[PDB]
């Protein structure tokens, strides 16, 4: 079983000697509004001793009890601070594919190794005193964590039109029609530049005899080779506090529900950031549908979503913000087509057609028929 | 005669096929061979769609064709 | 593999052009090209001409272009902003294609519009209700918009 052995790691990883917390208390003030400035300002200044005893978070003029919840709301707003695209540290992997990785072009600034440690220290901080995060990176990204190998298969969870293009290079064979060479061109900042994969990359051409190469290459730069000083940093603050030798007991999967726990998708922002068109919100296969979602699992949920949109990963800020393949495209709800056709589903533009049924049995049935093949988490 | 069908995914298919025979009977073949339905059934010789109602003959099939089959829906 | 590939495809299409549809760089961008299709005769669209933008990604040809519409069409499958749900463009996007080909499924697909995908419902309704009215709605607005 999964869940009982992730639980006997977790006891024997939090059992360790080298991760018991002291019992001194550590006060740490942060105002709401400036919760990202306050957090570098603290975090990135305490030792590795301080850092290791209980950990008080007090809002400032907020004062209560139950300090659980105040540390755990903490965490989530710093946590949709710091990995937010807007701040130019980390990006979405596609525009209609929300993945969290490392950006490349957050070198422009002049000292990203401050605010990459202060990234690790606050995953480590997260970690060490059993705190979540709510981000969802990308498993490469957890497979570089734990070091181990990264292969071609690793880019379909960064993007499936690259990784389908590689294999089909990898499958087919190349001719010289193609102008394909040991090069790849980087657009930043408007300026693009060419960046040799290997020496004189840019004057060899890719024939049948070093597709192979070239695939190997073109892999380790977008996954490893693009993030190399940024990553260092921020593993090096991840490691200040986990040694090594303590995360390199899990996988990219229990790694990922250590740090932002068993995920969940949520009804009420769905229902809040949804249209629809010739429904009305308080119609029947409305209603049914709403309580239907409401009485369902998170992997059904997460099947449902995929069906729909496309993918399974929301947002960092829910559904408010989601994209389609134009643009904005928030979830619709449709009527569309006959009784007994199953309701169908348009990824490009979030849509959902669910003809008018006549009772909540036949629309479970119907919409847990139609999304059988589909699968999520 | 003998017909080769190549899917989109690079899928071969050999069918034992005629000249005479209509497409409705190679779309049941390719069915029966792959549970692909004839209408969801898109095949292409020289360019040309094959259509239900019709005959391989009057695509001017012939021995040791080349179809190209795209299973593929619109949107 | 993003620019030397740009360039082979413009001297393509330079050396044996389709003759209706064309391509060029505005002014001196490789990045971002305009189109000019012509309405096949055989549909609706018959006279009209149609421009279109096409921005390379820098990750081409592993990642396919993104094209738009710039003259509106009464079409089932263009939306009011020109935006096209194309499998090409999305989904069967290998490598060996061209620019020339998505030029080509595009004059194709002027002259069998999907009604099943309905990026403008109220085109598509009047599709799948009356044929005729549907053609005399799209003669309308070529008409109007194309010239």
């Amino acid at each position: 079983s999964h869940m009982d052995e992730y639980q006997r790691k977790i006891a024997y990883m939090y059992d360790r000697p080298e991760m018991a917390v002291n019992d001194a208390q550590l006060q740490l003030k942060v105002s709401r509004a400036t919760t990202f400035e306050d957090a570098y300002d603290i975090i990135s200044k305490l030792s590795v001793s301080d850092m290791k005893k209980k950990l008080l978070i007090r809002f400032r003029n907020e004062d209560g009890l139950d300090y659980g919840g105040v540390s755990r709301e903490f965490f989530y707003i710093l946590s949709h601070a710091i990995f937010n695209p807007g701040y130019s540290l980390f990006e979405y992997a596609t525009d209609d594919n929300y993945g969290l990785q490392i950006s490349p072009l957050s070198s422009v600034n002049p000292d990203f190794r401050s605010y990459f440690r202060f990234v690790g220290r606050v995953m480590g901080l997260a970690i060490y005193h059993r705190r979540y995060l709510d981000v969802q990176f990308v498993l490469p990204f957890y497979k570089r964590i734990l070091q181990k190998p990264l292969c071609l298969e690793d880019v379909k969870d960064v993007d499936e039109v690259y990784y389908e293009s590689l294999k089909w290079i990898k499958n087919n064979d190349v001719d010289e029609s193609l102008c394909l060479n040991f090069s790849v061109e980087e657009n930043r900042f408007g300026e693009s530049v060419t960046v040799d994969l290997i020496p004189n990359g840019r004057n060899i051409a890719v024939n049948n005899q070093n597709k192979m190469n070239y695939l190997k290459a073109l892999t380790e730069h977008k996954l490893v080779t693009s993030t190399e000083e940024q990553f260092n940093a921020l593993k090096g603050g991840l490691n200040e506090l986990i040694p090594d030798s303590v995360l390199q007991i899990f996988n990219e999967n229990e790694l990922d529900t250590l740090l932002n726990g068993k995920r969940d998708i949520d009804v009420q922002d769905w229902k809040r950031f949804t249209d629809y068109r010739s429904y009305t919100e308080t119609d029947d296969i409305v209603i049914w549908f709403w309580e239907l979602l409401s009485e369902w699992s998170p992997e059904k949920k997460a099947k449902l979503l995929q069906f729909a949109t496309g993918t399974s990963r929301l947002p960092l800020s829910g559904f408010k913000d989601m994209h389609g393949s134009d643009g904005p495209r928030k979830f619709t709800i449709e009527k569309v087509g006959h009784i007994s056709q199953l309701p169908k589903a348009h990824t490009c533009f979030n849509r959902l057609d669910i003809p008018p049924y006549n009772s909540k049995e036949e629309l479970e049935q119907k919409l847990t028929i139609a999304i059988q093949e589909t699968a999520g988490f | 005669m003998q017909i080769f069908v190549k899917t989109l995914t690079g899928k071969t298919i050999t069918l034992e096929v005629e000249s005479s025979d209509t497409i409705d009977n190679v779309k049941s073949k390719i069915q029966d061979k792959e549970g692909i339905p004839p209408d969801q059934q898109r095949l292409i010789f020289a360019g040309k769609q094959l259509e239900d109602g019709r005959t391989l003959s009057d695509y001017n099939i012939q021995k040791e064709s080349t179809l190209h089959l795209v299973l593929r829906l619109r949107g | 593999m993003a620019l030397k590939r740009i360039n082979r495809e413009l001297a393509d299409l330079g050396k044996d052009p389709p003759s209706s549809s064309s391509a060029g760089p505005v002014g001196d961008d490789l990045f971002h090209w305009q189109a000019t299709i012509m309405g096949p005769a055989d549909s609706p669209y018959a006279g009209g001409v149609f421009f279109l933008s096409i921005h390379f990604p820098t990750d081409y040809p592993f990642k396919p272009p993104k094209v738009n519409f710039t003259t509106r069409i009464y079409h089932p499958n263009i939306n009011s902003n020109g935006s096209i749900c194309l499998d090409i463009l999305r989904d069967q996007w290998s490598p060996a294609l061209t620019i020339s080909k998505v030029l080509l499924s595009i004059s194709s697909l002027l002259t069998d519009p999907n009604p099943d995908d309905p990026l403008v419902p109220e085109i598509a309704h009047v599709y799948k209700t009356d044929r005729s009215r549907y053609e005399l709605s799209a003669r309308e607005w070529t008409r109007k918009y194309a010239i």
